[PDB]
């Protein structure tokens, strides 16, 4: 329906929120990966 | 390290079950369209 | 004759030591590979949880 | 449907497990030959939790013996009820750990662990629904402490959602039989606190005191100590094999008892224990069972619970009984001894009932406490460990075999914070 | 009604056949003398596949026996079930093999095979409907490797349509019991690949490992190895001799197991193999049979199948069985490890069932796999051949008996291209 085409754009904006969540998780996970590399390096050195 | 990996995998499985049960509880998003139309 | 036998036995002991050393090197290489791939798996697990 | 696989480590574990099977086979009604000859059907109705049918009424236990000597296995087979075991489970080396943790955890442990995991995998695959494993071992030897620790760690790296009941016969000083007990006990508890999920503390000192005082025995050999331990081990887990008014299985017990993610060290009792002269002059009422059950000279631990508070407690009664009577008994106990119970946990005690008592005894009960007095045994072993380790006595037997000095100090620190958490919460 | 003809050559072939006829005769119920004294009437119905009634019930097995010395026919006649073989079926020479493929396949071949083709053709006319030929021989000898191979050439030249099972044992590094194995292995495999239809490859180290690990035997010997090979050879033809839920004829086996005409070197194994010590502990159930099948420790050939890729496989089952459980097992094992099977074939595993298990059991199977990890078997012999032939070692025994080094080079080339084909299909 014509109104559904507004609802589908609501869904599109929800997908945009999903992309924002994806980006936030990407940043946090990259930082965590770096931390894991740091801990493993220190362990190997010791 | 394998211990930590297994713990994380179990946590992922728990979150999987949580999501699926929340889906089953709620539905049993396609309702808002007809709700507004009414 | 004794020196001939001695040299032979010493050479045998040598090749034995390199045999066991090669075994240990292979095991340690296996372990390092397992450790790094386990780190890859833990990263993938974090992604799945996210 | 639920499954338990039982593993025996070392000579102590092998003997305790042999007596345990001698007891539980009778409690299920099957003779040593392996052919059922009992009376009722409530036995056979859920024996699948331990046994496997082989060929037309030949039931084989789900147990794995393992050590580093053939002599212990020969003794186990020569003893009664040893026929039932599957010969495939009999895994052993020939050299012997020799009370050496390095042998039991690094050389012989490494050379046997791959083989033993094959058979444990076979048993854990032949089943349908696992709920946890049982391990019987000591903390003062090589084949029992180090090898059992390696085995349980290898299990945890494979079944990360299961419990283990690790029955650890703690090395008591006044009943010590080897010169280096602490160098094994500390290094075993290091990983027991990390991997095993229900460590049941036992000690030959408390067992001998129980036999001398209550049983009034004259010549108590290891037979009766193993008998008591087997009775406890068979009573803890009847909530599966038998139907009760209030049923409580292993996970329920674990979640009820363990309040914090690392305080799993249980001190255990059993009732009723009587001499065969005073068993004619006593009344087995529920209040009497409860009073004996909380009698401090009955817990199988050298640490008197009067020296600390109770984090929590659990009781498992067997025999047709009154649930209200049980609950009011435990309430009276808690109200009378409220000073021994943690203040930030209301109703520190759990109760369960099974409608079948161990045969002969028309009524029985078992006690599992999580009291903070457990720190006594650990400080009493840490004192000896520090006293020896100050001058590196007997240390070359491990350093030359592959352990640095820093590992012992890290084990010291882990033992210290383990014994400090109980003090903190007390 | 579908006739099978058995051909025995070489000392190993004669012994293996004298045990195979032992098993078949005892399971169809004919006593040593030669009459019929079975119990059930279901065995009588298909005895024509392996036996001929002469007069008065003195059944004669339908076999051809060939060699170059009478010292093997003496043993064949002496051994149990020796009197059954028809005396016309003892074509023997007078010189001897000598372990030279030249004497096996060129010199003595002319004056022996021309004489034994008369017997084999008379047997073919005596039987009515030949389903095919089964020949049990050797590859490391002089009679089986050379004279047997030339007989294979002549038989295939005569009858093109009939299938051929070639039960052939091959040499091995650890159990190399002679010093010219590579020559008589290459010079036999070159014709075997072109000329046969199903190469049942066996060895001696695999059989010894089976008799040591699975059968737990103390002093395994040729009697036991030949007994295992006999069990497999009877299991392969169980279907023609007994009805069942899903029959499986020899052509059906070939069709379901061969994706390319020259890729037909299978590897076989038996199930169940249990020790007499622990007979009464295991469970004769389809999951246990399939678990015992799918593993390297049971295959009757020196191949590590997990170091390759099962192109196809087939599983014969015997006993009152459920095809539902059978094929769910065959599918679960297939889907657990998709890497060890080939990508471009769905349903790599064929299954078949018969309703009569072998005597002395109740439930059996037989696994025949067309793998690509069998290339290393021939790779070992190829590298031995290269090393030995680069310096013309022992070559004069061949090049002084009407043979040219071109033959050696071409045989090596054929082995190389075959092993290349296996390696490519990975
Ligand atoms: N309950 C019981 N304990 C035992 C028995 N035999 C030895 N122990 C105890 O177990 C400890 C020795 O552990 P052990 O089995 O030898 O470990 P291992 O040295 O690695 O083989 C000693 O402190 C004994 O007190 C027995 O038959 N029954
Ligand atoms: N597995 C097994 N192998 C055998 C048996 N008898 C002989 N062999 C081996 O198979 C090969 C057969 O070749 P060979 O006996 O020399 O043939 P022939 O002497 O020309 O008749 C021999 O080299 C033996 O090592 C047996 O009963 N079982």
């Amino acid at each position: 329906l014509r109104q559904r085409m507004i609802e589908e754009w609501e869904a599109k904006e929800w997908e945009e929120r999903e992309q924002e969540i994806l980006s936030i998780q990407d940043k946090r996970l990259e930082l965590l990966d770096n931390a894991l590399q740091v801990r493993e390096e220190e362990l190997d050195d010791e | 390290i394998t211990l930590e990996l297994k713990e994380r995998l179990l946590r992922c499985e728990k979150l999987q079950a949580k999501f699926e049960i929340i889906s089953a509880k709620h539905r049993g998003a396609y309702y808002v369209i007809k709700a507004a139309q009414e | 004759e004794d020196n001939f036998n001695l040299e032979g036995r010493i050479m045998g002991d040598l090749r034995a030591m390199e045999e066991e050393a090669a075994r240990l090197n292979s095991q340690i290489e296996e372990g390092r590979g397992a450790k790094r791939d386990t780190l890859a798996e833990i990263v993938e697990a974090e992604r799945q949880i996210m | 449907m639920r499954e338990i696989v039982h593993i025996q480590g070392g000579q102590c574990g092998n003997q305790i497990g042999a007596k345990f099977w001698e007891v539980v086979s009778d409690e299920h009604g099957i003779d040593p030959t392996g052919t059922y000859h009992g009376d009722s059907d409530l036995q056979l109705e859920r024996i699948n939790v331990y046994f496997n049918e082989a060929t037309g009424g030949r039931y084989v236990p789900r147990a794995i013996l393992m050590d580093l000597e053939p002599g212990t296995m020969d003794s186990v087979r020569s003893g009664p009820y040893g026929q039932i075991f599957r010969p495939d489970n009999f895994v052993f080396g020939q050299t012997g750990a020799g009370n050496n943790w390095a042998k039991g955890h690094y050389t012989e442990g490494a050379e046997l662990i791959d083989s033993v995991l094959d058979v444990v995998r076979k048993e854990a695959e032949s089943c349908d629904c696992l709920q946890g494993f049982q391990v019987c071992h000591s903390l003062g030897g090589g084949t029992g402490s180090g090898m059992g620790t390696l085995l349980i760690s290898k299990i945890r790296e494979e079944y990360p959602d299961r419990m283990m009941l690790t029955f650890s016969v703690v090395p008591s000083p006044k009943v010590s039989d080897t010169v280096v007990e602490p160098y094994n006990a500390t290094l075993s508890v290091h990983q027991l606190v990390e991997n095993a999920d229900e460590c049941m503390v036992l000690d030959n000192e408390a067992l001998y005191d129980i036999c001398f005082r209550t049983l009034k025995l004259t010549t108590p050999t290891f037979g009766d100590l193993n008998h008591l331990i087997s009775a406890v081990m068979s009573g803890i887990t009847c909530c599966l094999r038998f139907p009760g008014q209030l049923n409580a299985d292993l996970r329920k017990l674990a979640v009820n008892l363990i309040p914090f993610p690392r305080l799993h060290f249980f001190m255990v009792g059993f009732t009723p224990l009587t001499s065969r002269g005073s068993q004619q002059y006593r009344a087995l009422t529920v209040p009497e069972l409860t009073q004996q059950m909380w009698d401090a000279k009955n817990m199988m631990c050298a640490a008197d619970p009067r020296h600390g508070r109770y984090l929590t407690a659990s009781a498992l009664f067997r025999g047709r009984m009154s649930t209200k009577e049980v609950d009011e008994q435990m309430l009276n106990v808690q109200n009378k001894n409220s000073s021994y119970f943690v203040e930030w946990i209301p109703n520190n005690v759990k109760s369960s009932v099974c409608d079948i008592p161990p045969k002969g005894l028309k009524m029985s009960a078992t006690f599992i406490g999580n009291s903070t007095a457990i720190q006594e045994m650990f400080k009493r072993v840490s004192e000896q460990f520090t006293a020896m380790f100050r001058r590196k006595a007997f240390l070359h037997w491990y350093t030359g075999e592959g352990m640095d000095e820093m590992e012992f100090t890290e084990a010291e620190s882990n033992m210290n914070d383990l014994v400090s958490e109980y003090q903190q919460y007390q």
